[PDB]
This record gives structure tokens, sequence and C-alpha cells, in this order.
RNA sequence: AAACUUUAAAUAGGUAGGAUGGCGCGGCUGCUUCGGUGAGCCGUGCCAUGGAAUCGGGUGCUCCAAGUGGGCCAUUUUUGGUAAGCAGAACUGGCGAUGCGGGAUGAACCGGAAGCCGGGUUACGGUGCCCAACUGCGCGCUAACCUAGAACCCACAAAGG
RNA sequence: AUCAACUAGCCCCGAAAAUGGAUGGCGCUGAAGCGCGCGACCCACACCCGGCCAUCUGGGCGAGUGCCAUGCCCCGAUGAG
């Protein structure tokens, strides 16, 4: 309304992508959620029942309320000051589930692992990543060493 | 300030000979200047 | 005179200046609008815990 | 203090140490690049884009002419990348720091 | 004494990757004013022809080059690549100095006033030094002779230091040549 | 090819980076399943070196209420227009509400935002006189018998010889 | 010894408006123009130190020799409208 209807400007934001339109393989329909999950809302052009405003695909949020049929998805839409957390409802063919916290979820494992290791011994360790910084000295066992000077300006 | 044994031996002749050598090998490497033979168009102005 | 006018020019300003309020997370998160099936469930239980 | 000043000491000539010894077996020594920087703001607080408004509250340059110790990592070098119109850094040695 | 450049050799490599576990290795011959602007610039030269960016890529080596005799005058060449206003051209420079990197400062001067090219538009494509019998400047050639003799045209009359220097002076001062 | 696209950037967008986490035990269900099967909750016991960098008290919660709702300029993206010191938008900043140093003079161009003083040093911009600072040290080109030329915006010059 | 083309710096031709007239003015010509530099130097209410005012923050002061306690003292930052 008011002068944009719910489907609008979506000449491209719902279009199938090119030799993917057709069929809706079963695996969109046999990944099961959760309620917690963190999943990523992409609208599907071609089942075009619940679903999403143009305004939720490309974004992520937790399951907050799972039904037949249908994801209840709760995700932040920022207007004015302030967040609103809207809670929609999409059609499970409109949801993929997020690979975000794929890295978090085996590391914590991977964490949980090493301070037990280090309860084992001497039980001191630091279970944090550092950002990629200072690369220590080293020789370079020198190798035959490539002179480039700048090229001659050749119009052509 | 009258001319004690200020600096004397510290090394030795085959020491300080190598390590002249290796010296003078990375200078040459240093001012080493490039072939040129890659550029058939500028050959002349480049006077190789 | 032209009486339609239109910016928002500015508006990023009054809209971060008391920053973007972000709602406090919650423990205990809110239930209203879940499946009713699951909630006359979810009821009846803590009805008949011990 | 009198071991750290050993240590200062043992570090400078260990240096030179290995690139002559780098040099004479052939190849080249690399020096193990800075691993703090000093970054002193050089511009006033005047028409400044937001993000760079909140970079340099971060940085805590927050007043021209400050001068701040970093450590170099990729978080913050890219920090910096982005504020460098506004920031002149470097690598402070021992007399600067002390 | 100062030099307002300075001909530094800079050595670097790509970063370490699967495949290529060496990279191979570049070697460059940069004027610049220090270091910094030296590394700065061959990186640009590393990444207009050889594809390596300073992200990925390393550093393992800068060296400062000097001159063999600064008491002797040696005839410079100076193959040089330039932007003017309008398009891209090469030039070919002969100086005579007593340094590389007195006859560089000369070259920026005179490329930014025979063409008003300035720094950031000037490449040295290659710099040697032509020695004598094989210049090809006028300029260059009619200072290889010997015997060789021409008076002051040019000579500013001037107090040895600011000290001695007043406004007014009795007598019209006595040039000759 | 604005109302064409296989491909497809950069900047900008979303989410996660633990104490609001997990595992054991024994319980509820009127939901779920062929079914302790799941889903969730409930009680209890254990763990969990704080889970990238940096930074730092918070709109965290609420009440009552003011003024405003004529905008304008700039760098960049951009629609109409031949264009406009024009009309309409996008991101940010400025003026409006703001002095001060520079651009001779200017609301928004450059520097920079301030209690009242003493001392030092700078930014922008300059050092021939007006006018505080060099008729400084160097190297080139210009000789204008048209008012040669001489500051980011900025007070233009074109095709062409 | 030289011939031709191309190219690009400054200058010139291209280049015309009405009050007298504006590189800000005078003037400037191994510049006081143009391009690049080097040493210093001059300049803001900007940065630093120091004194003082105020606001804010945080402290001290009772078997009281005890105080406009609504006070005094200390620390720190800040100051456009
Ligand atoms: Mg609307
Ligand atoms: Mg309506
Ligand atoms: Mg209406
Ligand atoms: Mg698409
Ligand atoms: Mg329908
Ligand atoms: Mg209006
Ligand atoms: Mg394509
Ligand atoms: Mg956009
Ligand atoms: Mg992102
Ligand atoms: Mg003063
Ligand atoms: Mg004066
Ligand atoms: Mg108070």
């Amino acid at each position: 309304p008011a002068g944009h209807g719910l489907r609008s400007r979506t000449r491209d934001l719902f279009a199938r992508p090119f030799r993917k339109k057709g069929y809706i393989p079963l695996t969109t329909y046999l990944r099961t959620y959760k309620v917690g999950e963190h999943v990523d809302v992409k609208v599907n052009g071609a089942v075009h029942k619940g679903m999403p405003h143009k305004f939720y695909h490309g974004r992520t949020g937790r399951v907050w309320n799972v039904t037949k049929r249908a994801i209840g998805v709760e995700i932040n839409k920022q207007v004015g000051n302030r967040i609103i957390k809207k809670r929609i409802h999409v059609r499970v063919e409109h949801v993929q589930p997020s690979r975000c916290n794929e890295e978090f979820l085996q590391r914590k494992l991977n964490n949980d692992k090493l301070k037990a290791e280090a309860k084992v011994r001497g039980e001191v360790i630091s279970t944090k990543r550092q950002p990629a910084g200072p690369k220590p000295g080293f020789m370079v066992e020198g190798t035959t060493i490539e002179t480039v000077t700048p090229i001659p300006y050749d119009v052509v | 300030k009258e001319k004690i044994n200020s600096k004397r031996t510290k090394l030795s002749a085959e020491e300080a000979s190598k390590i002249k050598a290796a010296g003078k090998a990375w200078y040459q490497t240093m001012i080493s200047d490039s072939d040129y033979t890659e550029f058939d168009v500028f050959s002349k102005w480049l006077g190789v | 005179a032209k009486s339609k006018n239109h910016t928002a020019h500015n508006q990023s300003y009054k809209a971060h200046r008391n920053g973007i309020k972000k709602p406090k997370r919650q423990r205990q998160a809110s239930t209203k609008g879940m499946d009713p099936k699951f909630l006359r469930n979810l009821r009846y239980s803590r009805k008949h815990n011990v | 203090a009198e071991q750290y000043a050993g240590e200062y000491e043992a570090q400078d000539k260990e240096l030179v140490q290995l690139k002559r010894e780098a040099r004479m077996k052939g190849g080249f020594y690399v020096s193990p690049e800075a691993k703090l920087l000093f970054v002193v703001r050089i511009r006033g607080i005047n028409a400044m884009h937001p993000k760079t408004k909140k970079i340099l509250q971060l940085l805590r340059l927050r007043q021209i002419f400050n001068g701040v110790f970093l450590k170099v990592n990729k978080a913050t070098i890219n920090m910096l990348r982005r504020v460098e119109p506004y920031v002149a850094y470097g690598y402070p040695n021992l007399k600067s720091v002390r | 004494v100062a030099f307002r450049f300075h001909q530094y050799q800079v050595v670097g490599r790509a970063l370490p990757t699967p495949g290529d576990e060496q990279p191979k290795i570049y070697r460059m011959k940069l004027w610049a004013t220090n270091e910094v602007r030296a590394k700065s610039k061959f990186w640009y030269f590393l990444r207009k022809l050889k594809k390596v960016k300073k992200s990925n890529g390393q550093m393992l080596a800068i060296n400062e080059i000097f001159e063999k005799n600064p008491t002797t005058i040696k005839n410079y060449g100076i193959w040089l690549r330039y932007q003017s206003r309008t398009g891209y051209h090469n030039m070919y420079k002969e100086y005579r100095d007593t340094t590389l990197n007195g006859a560089v400062e000369q070259m920026y001067t005179e490329m930014a006033s025979r063409h008003r090219v300035r720094s950031p538009c000037i490449q040295i494509i290659k710099t040697a030094t032509v020695n004598f019998k094989l210049c090809k400047r006028d300029n260059t050639k009619q200072f290889h002779n010997s015997k060789i003799k021409f008076p002051l045209v040019y000579q500013k009359v001037r107090p040895p230091t600011r000290k001695l220097k007043t406004t007014y002076k009795a007598t019209r001062p006595n040039l000759f040549m």
C-alpha cells in the first residue's frame, strides 16, 4: 500500500537463478528445524505461499516457533531509533539453515576438549584465537633473484 | 690518549677475508642490472 | 512554495545520536503467539509436575 | 631493570649477528616485523566521517596530537587503514618508549 | 652532504601458499627519498608488473646503495618513462655529475622544469654510466675536452655571510669577468 | 540497452564468536511416535581459565514537557532541463545556532571549534612594500610592440594555427 | 654537416561592451612569473606547561581540640551555542 504493494521492486530479487528453475530438491524439505537454530531467510520464487516480504530476503534469525509447513523466524528490523524483533512465519521452502555457527559449535567442543586435557596435566591453558600478527624472522636461502624494470612505453 | 693496545687483534685474516668476499658478493648482486634482452622494440633506444 | 519536500538527510544522525536501542535480551523468552497445540501441552505438564 | 637492560642489549646485538650470519651464508635475514605501533592523530575534530569518529574513539585518539601505543594485529591494522588520513604512526624504538 | 634521493634495491616475494611453497623472488632498483617511500614504490611496480599486492606479498630485504667514487665526474644516462598532460612518452637524458644520486635530482628538476612533470608521474626505466666518447647529447658532449676554459658570465655579488651585508653602500660594485 | 542479460565487482547489509553453555540422573504432558519414539518442560548433581582485537558505565526503565516540522552549500552517485547561483532524490559533513587563523573582500572552500591570562610550538597560508617572516640557497623555461603571469572552490576560455 | 615528420612545456594568434580600473594595490623581468627543491622563519581562541573562575566526577573531616556539614580541604577532566 501507499505506493508499493507486497512484492514490489522484485523483478530480480524473487527470480530463480539461471538453470536452477523448476523443481524443489527434497533436501530443502528434509532438513529439520528446532527452536533456537539460526536460519537464513531467502525467498523462493516458485512457492507462493507463506512467502516473506522482500525486506527479509537475505537475513538471518533464530527459529522461535516451528509448525507444520511453517517456521517462525525472529529477526531484527531497524526502524527509527530502535530495533524491532519481527516475528514472521515462512514456509520451509524459503529457509535454509545457516552455517554461521558451524565454526562456533565445532570450536566449542574443540575448546572444552583442551580444557579437559589441560586439567589432566598442569592445569593452565588459554583457549582463545588471536588474529594473525607479526611473523617472526627467518633466513632466505638465496635463490635466483629476478630483476624487473618498468616497461618503456609502446604507444601501440 | 697514550696509544695503548686500543682495539687490537679481534679476528684473523681468513675470517676477515671471507667476510669481505661475502660483502662484495652481496654488493655485486645489489648493484646488478637487468639484461634487457626482452623488449625487442626498444632495443635501439635502450642501447641493448 | 513547493509543498512536497522529502529527505532522509539528518535522519541517520537523529537515529544514532541516541543509539539504535536494541531490546534487552531475555532469559525466559516470551511464548505469546506460539503454536497453541504446543503451548497447551507445555502448560498442562507444568500443571502436573511434582 | 638490570636484566631488562641486559636483554635489550642482547636482542639488538643478536639481530646484527643473524644478519651478518645470513649474508655470509649467502641468502639474507628478514627482520621480524614490529609488534607495536605509535599512532598520533594529526587532524582536527571537525568535519569527520562518523565511522572515522567511532574508530578514533576506540583507538582513543579523541583530540588532535594524542599518541597511543597499539598492538599490531590484523584487526588493528585494518582499523588504522580506515582512518589513515587522520593518523601518523610507526614503530617506536627504546628511547621513544622510555 | 645530504642527498634528496637514494638508490635502494628492494627484494620481495609473494606470501607462502600451499602450492609453490617457495614463491619466486624479485629484485628492483628504486629511487626515492627514504625507506618507506622506496618500499611503497616497490609494491607499485610489483603490483602493476608482477601481479602481487602488499597484502598478498612480503618484503624480505631493502638495501640503500651508495656510489663508488664520489670524487670523480661520471657521464650518466637515464632512460625514463613519463606522463605528459595528454599521454605518456619516453626520454633519454645525459648528465655530468659526481654521483648517480645527484644526477637523479638533476633529472627530476629538469622534468619539473622543461615539462611541468612532477615526481608522481616519472619512472626511471634504466640508469647507467654512458662514459665519454659515446655520449649523445650535445650539452654533455661539449664538456668532453681538456684545455677547456670559459669565464664566468654570471656571478652573484654577495657578502660572504649574512652579517656583512648592509642596505646602503657608498661605491657601485666593480664587476669584471 | 534505464524499463536486456549467462557472468558479475568495490562500498554498503544480516547473523555467530559461550556463564542467557553443555552432560548425567528421575519426573510431567491432555502434544508426538509403531514405540522412551521425539518435543519441550520440571527437579537435582556435575563440569565449563571467561572463549577474536580494541574501547567504555549505561536509555537500563519510566514520567512531564519545550521548541521544530520554510531549509541551504559542498565532494561524490544521480533524475528533468540546452543550461542555471534551477527543480527533485541517495551517503556524509557543514551553515543555520559559530566565534577564530587563511582564501584581499564572502554562512557553509582550506585549517580549526572557544572559560580569563602568562610562556612555548604549530595547522591552513606565506617571507618584495602595504604586512609578521628570506629581496635566502639552487636548477631550468617565459621576453608577452594584446593589460605577459602570478591561490582549492574562484570569478572561464573553445575548435584551430 | 644537414633534411622532414611527429610530440609537448612556456609564450603568441585565435581573444569584442558600454562610469575610470583592478594578479587586492604599487610594482615586478638572472623576477617579486612558472615547475621542482633545500635550510630557517612568520603566523589561530588549534597542541603543551603554568595561574585563576565554574561544572561535573571521586575522596577526607566526631566516644569531636567542634562545623555558615547548606562548610572546608585534596584529586581528575572539561568549558562553542
Ligand atoms: Mg513509502
Ligand atoms: Mg491509505
Ligand atoms: Mg495517503
Ligand atoms: Mg537475483
Ligand atoms: Mg492465493
Ligand atoms: Mg515541508
Ligand atoms: Mg559477462
Ligand atoms: Mg543501497
Ligand atoms: Mg557481512
Ligand atoms: Mg603564545
Ligand atoms: Mg615585514
Ligand atoms: Mg557537586
